[PDB]
């Protein structure tokens, strides 16, 4: 709301000291100047020509967590990934538009999501590399511990704006991440950190949910004599449902057990955890065990991610019933040229050309 | 359900009941680190909201945009904005009042 | 070999208003609103408040306007979107053309659309005020002349008499029948 | 009220006739073919070649029609894109519309599509052609008539005597208006 | 018997008259209350609350189809129109159906009327271009002009319109 | 000097009258070679081969513009021909590009009243709608009806239409 | 550029310069697992492939489809199968016949 | 519990490849191409060429695929048959399966497909040359030792310390039992 | 009858001989009324007659069709069409070379 | 190159029995019983009910076996449905298959049918009793062996010393871990 | 579906639905495609669809009864022959099967 | 004379023994030459052109059947080999038929091995799932382990195997 008539009239008295009989005066001149303007906007005018008008009187995406007001949020952002737009259903029962994307700063990065009619009034126009400005949105603590950004209604998306923050964001180029370490299949042991695999998912092993601490993201033990969850780190939290799925790569060397853990299996998938929880439950109400029930909903529903290529990168470990198994750190899909250029050495080690 | 259409009114004389609003009026000042401006009519000063055109102090200008009701206070979204200050104004006005005063009455004869 | 004029109004009175749709071929589609006015063909000025929606084969093209009294469906169908490439949202303009139903909703058929000066759209509230007023009044007197006798020929003599177009005897018959 | 009738024929003789478009609002815009018959609306029977394109906002639809002397593209703006729904690749069927002109490609603006069986493709084979060779011996028999002696008062006196109808000689006259 | 003539010898007070064509136009569609016995019109009393049949007396009202489109062929266009049994078979719904629809249309808060037309080029659009053959009488409306009141219906024999197609050719001067 | 006068009172042989109008329609647009000095038709003789006008002696044609269109103002329908510069500034192009364009056009085969019917359709449709003041002589055709020939044109003014207006108003009773 | 419509013509007497044809005939063979039937209307054999559908042995079908033309054969490729198995072919002929022998003296009437 | 990793393959190796059906319940079915070279699982990546046909009680399902060298058979039974479903005329898979044999023709048994990106199309082409030309460099090395030496311990010794893997020594010998 | 493989060869060495061959080019030209459309691969341009969709132009396509052998000219009945809007053709044209200058050689050594 | 032997079950035990699903390449799916057995081809003798059905291009042909105990859809897919023309309806038959579950419903894929005589039908009785008494007396002398200790060298070194086979020490834990 | 039921004549239960029986046949009727079974103990209709079997050899039928008002009637499906065959054993097996097979699904648990 | 023994406890070395079970898979079946007294194969000299005897001289061949088949009594499976007459009796087929089609397998581009197997396989599957006694003895090849030559086989005898279960049932603790 917009300083009140009287309110500017009090600002102007403290800032320059005349009564408030020369005030009225001053507003009276001005009126006389251009008679279509208001009291409220002639004390507006008085104060800008005297300089107090700036009564309405840098932030980066690293000190934003969750609980801001939408009216402070106010950063700039490189593309860093673009996800595809997704479907999701609303409470109500309707089908609601969703979609993803990555940005960064040089103080750090965030995951946006876009939400509705608004996808197809931004997701369109933006592409990778290109800059955005953000204002008056929502701010939410993601899975992994960092803040996501909602675009809602109110929530607005501006396309190449006049920021200085513009120019010191360092390009797509400049971005540098760890190196880990890539590794043939058939030549890896228990307990070697950082490798990354590239190949196909051979086979779908298992989908699970259980209930983990909302803020150390890690399972919570669900007391049945005091009918709550204990986080034997925070105390009694309120728990929250996320997926683990335990899947089969294969390169042309061999073959590995490979797991991954919550937001990435979501995207994978994806499918938001709570159907999978409906869905255990209710193959759960058919009579049928849990493991078991795992096992089927694993084959009869997501059999359809058989195939596709994939780079996982982790650690891996062994187990004496099990064998040898890799817990992906993260995931991403292929970039191909480098690739080409691999095979491309490969062929001249060899001694073709 | 069609769209509404849009009602022009002045800022002293907004309404609650009101959605779409037609503003005429001049900008003060502006502010651009949050692409908003101050408009006044003649009888107050509004927060209007830019997405992304921004205007110039000084000009007499029509915004018709979409009102947003909180605890912060009166801001306005902006939709479109239109220049007027090669225009005239009281006419506007005349036309006003005798459309506001002729209209209650000129559907109330006639019988189907 | 002639063309009727067209009529200026405002948008409200097209939307709630009795489409006559034409039978024969020789006779063309119109539109009675509750004043009892034969509209052929509308002439509008006021704002647009969307991108235009075009295909991508140009074969129709169709925006939105708004007088600040309602909301229309501008059309333009085949080799008539060339129109609806003159238009970017966000401008006064000015419309011409026909009136057409479509899933109960009223659409014009464009034929014309420029753009236009403010002072223009001050013309059009005048001009459309004063023409209702006229039609308001006209109706008025040839309401009583038809409820005491009908269409009948002393009815016509006497309405000429009084100087009543003889149009709107039959405007008034048609929009009673209607009426049941 | 008048509806005049729709005149069968074959889609060649659509697609090679002279457009004469309407200017007033009592006229309708008509098509004369080679050998001058006036046709407002056209009936063929043809078989459906590609499927038909029907917008996803429910607004146009067309597709291709066939009947073994040319292809003709059937279209349905606004509220008759319904009719486009009820064919699909393959089918026999039998259309009825008015005629009209785009980007120098005559078209048929449906107003109605129906399934048939073989037996009415053979009918409207010899439907056709005897109708076009009633026509076109008409058609002789009246330029003569018109070409020697003109228009006079005695030339529909000759015209009736002989039992030419008077509206094709002013059809001729007007397709010769239109070659020079 | 039925005498089979072109539409443009069709004049006002013939009988027995028999034409082909085409179905060109769809006008209305509805049905109402008759007779069970003699399929006659029946007159619903409001101060008496029951249907009185000027051959039977009280009746149980039975629904029977009005069809009203209009007939082209080549030659002319003529309003033809279709009672009871024959319009629905033609149509292929059971009147009730029809009852019900009109109906619903009704308490959307629309007339009887502009409800029959909705219903008659809503649903019912599939019946144009169909070969028809009709058989009755012609009737003059000071409001429509001629109309054709058909007693029946069917579908086309084709060998005779071949045959007449060929003696047409022959007497032409081609065959 | 000057009369104002509604369409609908317009009748043959009157002069010196302007209108207030909207262009609702695009017919024709042509161009040909006249005597620069006193805007008159030369005729290309073929006995000499020259270009004659027949009341200076022998001059050098210049090229100059002929518009057809319509206009209507809410009462009735006019037919509108403006000549030579006053289509240049209606248009604001130069009368040479018309020329060449006309050639282009009628090379592909098109008869020359089509190819400027065509020229006028297909390029000049975004002037149609606006507000326009004509004033000119009405001329009767046998064929064509009542044409106004514009001596000039100009832009409709505000202020005046909006006393106008006004003091209608005040006539009618209203204040 | 306007496109040539289906010509039809006999198999017998199939041209070189033909590129889509329409024929009218009974099949004689089926073969579903290669999509090929054999088309016999009593004055040659063809064979003439499938996109997804074969019809059963013994009815008079009519194919509407372009002709493939190299080393292999001499077949022809379906676009469109319609079932005749109700129409009368003497009639049809007998039209035919009296089409090519009427129509072109039929348009040499008629000056300009 | 081991599952032998899936090769990258050429449709005309698998072609012209022998199959070997092992007898024991033990071992699975396997196939030594014309190179020898033992594959349990292929995985080739090429596009449908004609529309998927499905069982209407689906106890099976199958279609073709085709990369540049022929044309190969996907099928699916029983509790399969779901895959058949995945795809569509006129896409670029990638499919992971078995090996199946019926009347002399080789085919593949689906167990998992997959859409790709054309630029999964150009890195099989470069990863599946680059296995081929190591294996005949390791074949060509290997084949003379097993000419010369035959299988003797001190010949496997000798494989292992030159860089040649163990059970190609009863590959090699294996293709020649079969050749024979 | 064996299904031949789809041969893939570039347009200016289209072999008599060829049956089914599969282009890779872009479209410069496209129309919609005869639903036909020519690619330019470089080398040459080519027609290629579709059945119910087409493509943009510019935009890079695959396609994949019989040979249409006539006198008027070289036309490709296309029945598969696929987008290759965002593909590295530099290591398309490389890796053929290289498979065209190994592989006859690579079958020729070992024996039995 | 070991082959197990078959073994002769009741239809109601395969019925209600665990299907273990082998998910490696050495070792095949198999069939645990109630009472704690391995079963990997089963074998049975008993009448068919239906009239056999097989698909029109020769892929997949089953029909029912029942003997009293229950009825079993037994499948033959590709060349084996060879064996689906063999047998008529109405004869007592002897059929030895394979195991595989489809939709939660057991299922023999069949090998080799036959037909007999019924006094080897009686006999057939005499033999599955016969194997089922010491089947079951040996699950019941091993379960207390099994629960006692569990997995433990003792424990195994006890049991063998007595007169029990190891392996259904295992079989026992796999019937127990499907238990939960 | 059900599994296939063998009964005896003088034991034959209303609950049973499809049944299965041993006897000679020992007179026919062609009229009705109907027959008469004894197995030592009763007498049995049964009706066939279209086949007929001879008067004086054992035989095994598989049908279901119609429990109507006309009377007794078996909807007869299968026939099949046994004359070569014994049937002591068979009784002997079946009463072995009786006394044993309900105790021992009760005996063991999971 | 022969000694009943079961698969479990069979060895190598054994003769005379005597089994029963049932036909689980056919592996092959031949024909070859052999002398016609002995009952021997004949070994055809190059040198010679003949088939010598180097038991009875030089005789003329005859042709004789070998096959080759799996057995399963429950407790283990066994490969069994069956000579001549006794396969001709089992199999119903004299050997001239077995020779004519194991010769037209072999003009389409087939040697003996796989032609055999597909012969086998092709036309002898009916045959397994059929209860059979074998007689004869236990011999070990390098490669396919324990083989059975039957001297002899005898059809089952169903009363003697009755009352071996019986009595087994017997010493077992039931009755
Ligand atoms: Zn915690
Ligand atoms: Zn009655
Ligand atoms: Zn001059
Ligand atoms: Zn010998």
């Amino acid at each position: 709301s917009v300083l009140t008539k009287d309110r500017i009239i009090e600002i102007i008295e403290r800032k320059t000291g005349m009564s408030r009989e020369e005030i009225e005066e001053e507003i009276r001149k001005i009126m006389e100047e251009d008679p279509y303007l208001s009291e409220q906007g002639a004390a507006a005018l008085l104060a800008e020509r005297l300089g107090i008008d700036l009564i309405e009187k840098l932030m980066r995406i690293s000190e934003l967590y969750p609980g801001m007001d939408p009216r402070e949020v106010n950063v700039v952002g490189r593309v860093l990934k673009k996800y595809p737009p997704r479907e999701y259903t609303r409470k109500d029962g309707s089908v609601g538009r969703v979609a993803s994307l990555i940005i960064y700063d040089d103080s750090g990065r965030a995951r946006v999501v876009l939400w509705d009619a608004k996808v197809s009034e931004y997701y369109n126009k933006i592409e990778v590399g290109d800059v955005i400005k953000v204002l008056d949105a929502q701010v939410k603590e993601s899975l992994s511990g960092l803040p996501e950004l909602h675009i809602n209604f109110r929530a607005r998306i501006i396309l190449n704006p006049d920021d200085p923050r513009v120019e010191m964001i360092p390009p797509l180029e400049e971005v540098r991440v760890a190196t880990y370490t890539r590794k043939k299949i058939k030549d890896i042991e228990a307990g070697d950190r950082f490798v990354e695999v590239r190949g196909t998912i051979a086979k779908v092993y298992r989908v699970l949910t259980y209930d983990a601490c909302p803020e150390c993201k890690k399972k919570v033990d669900y007391d049945e004599g005091l009918g709550v969850w204990i986080c034997p780190e925070h105390g009694e939290v309120q728990p929250i449902k996320m997926t683990i799925l335990d899947f089969g790569l294969d390169d042309g060397t061999g073959y590995i057990r490979v797991t991954l853990f919550g937001d990435d299996a979501e995207e994978l998938l994806g499918v938001s955890p709570e159907e999978i929880a409906e869905k255990i439950k209710e193959l759960e109400e058919s009579g049928l065990t849990t493991k078991e029930a795992a096992r089927k909903l694993a084959e009869d529903e997501f059999y359809n991610i058989i195939g596709r290529e994939i780079v996982v990168r982790g650690n891996v470990i062994e187990d004496r019933f099990l064998g040898l198994i890799l817990r992906a750190s993260s995931w991403e899909d292929v970039d191909y040229r480098r690739e080409i250029e691999r095979i491309k050495e490969e062929l001249e080690k060899l001694g073709v050309m | 359900r069609r769209r509404k259409p849009a009602v022009e009114r002045k800022i002293s004389e907004i309404r609650e009941e009101d959605t779409r609003v037609s503003l005429i009026g001049r900008v003060i000042k502006v502010d651009k680190m949050d692409y908003m401006f101050w408009l006044d009519d003649g009888t107050g000063v509004a927060i209007i909201e830019s997405e992304s055109d921004l205007p110039k102090v000084g000009q007499v200008v029509r915004v018709i945009g979409r009102i947003i009701r909180n605890e912060e206070g009166i801001h306005i979204y902006a939709e479109v904005i239109q220049d007027f200050s090669d225009a005239d104004l009281e006419a506007l006005e005349e036309i006003r009042e005798l459309e506001r005063k002729l209209l209650p009455r000129l559907e109330g004869e006639i019988v189907w | 070999k002639k063309r009727m004029p067209a009529t200026r109004l405002y948008i409200k009175d097209i939307l709630e208003g009795y489409f006559v749709k034409s039978e024969g071929d020789f006779e063309p589609n119109y539109l009675i609103t509750k004043y009892a006015r034969k509209v052929y063909r509308a002439k509008i000025v006021g704002t647009v408040v969307r991108e235009p929606l075009i295909a991508e084969d140009e074969t129709y093209g169709k925006f939105q306007v708004d007088d600040g009294t309602g909301v229309i469906w501008v059309l333009g169908f085949r080799d008539d979107t060339k129109f609806a490439k003159l238009v970017r949202k966000g401008d006064l303009v000015q419309v011409i053309g026909k009136i057409a139903e479509w899933r109960d909703d009223k659409q014009i058929l464009v034929e014309g659309v420029s753009k236009v000066h403010p002072n223009m759209w001050i013309l059009h509230r005048y001009e459309t005020l004063k023409e209702k007023i006229e039609h308001i009044k006209k109706a008025k007197i040839a309401l009583e002349i038809y409820n005491q006798y009908g269409i009948t020929a002393k009815s016509k003599v006497i309405a000429k008499n009084k100087g009543i177009e003889e149009e709107l005897l039959e405007v008034i018959d048609e929009l009673y029948g209607i009426m049941m």
